[PDB]
């Protein structure tokens, strides 16, 4: 997507999902500050999908 | 097979113009349905194909400019044929 423009709603729904891709290691980090393995290694398997 | 007639020269010297006609209709087609995030538009297809036109006596988004210059290129085989056809029938005298 090259010509249309980077304010557009093409761009925008491509940056809508790019929030929640940092918001899903901060709910992989939230649950790693107690240093628990499998619950470390339950949003692990999350972020595939 | 010792003499041809006229007809038959004429006939199988506009079949030959046909098929060159085929081939660069193919590259005209080719040409025109280009878009900017398979192909490359050099700067050199920018100066010679957007400022040839006023030696055709033609005058004046990328995906309208592959576009005009899809339609500079056959326009300039229009002149070509058709000095090529005149000439054609000024073989017969």
């Amino acid at each position: 997507l090259e010509d249309k423009s980077p304010d557009s709603p093409e761009m925008k729904d491509f940056r809508h999902g790019f929030d929640i891709l940092v918001g899903q290691i901060d709910d992989a980090l939230k649950l790693a500050n107690e240093g628990k393995v499998k619950e470390a290694q339950a949003a692990a398997e999350q972020l595939k999908t | 097979s010792l003499d041809v007639p006229l007809v038959g020269k004429y006939l199988m010297f506009t079949m030959v113009l046909v098929t060159f006609s085929i081939v660069t209709s193919v590259c005209v087609l080719n040409v025109h349905h280009r878009s900017p995030t398979t192909h490359t538009m050099a700067p050199w297809v920018k100066v010679v194909f957007l400022e040839k036109l006023p030696a055709l006596l033609f005058m004046q988004s990328v995906s309208e400019d592959w576009k005009y210059v899809a339609m500079v290129i056959d326009r300039l085989f229009l002149w070509i044929f058709v000095f090529v056809c005149v000439f054609g029938t000024i073989g017969m005298f």
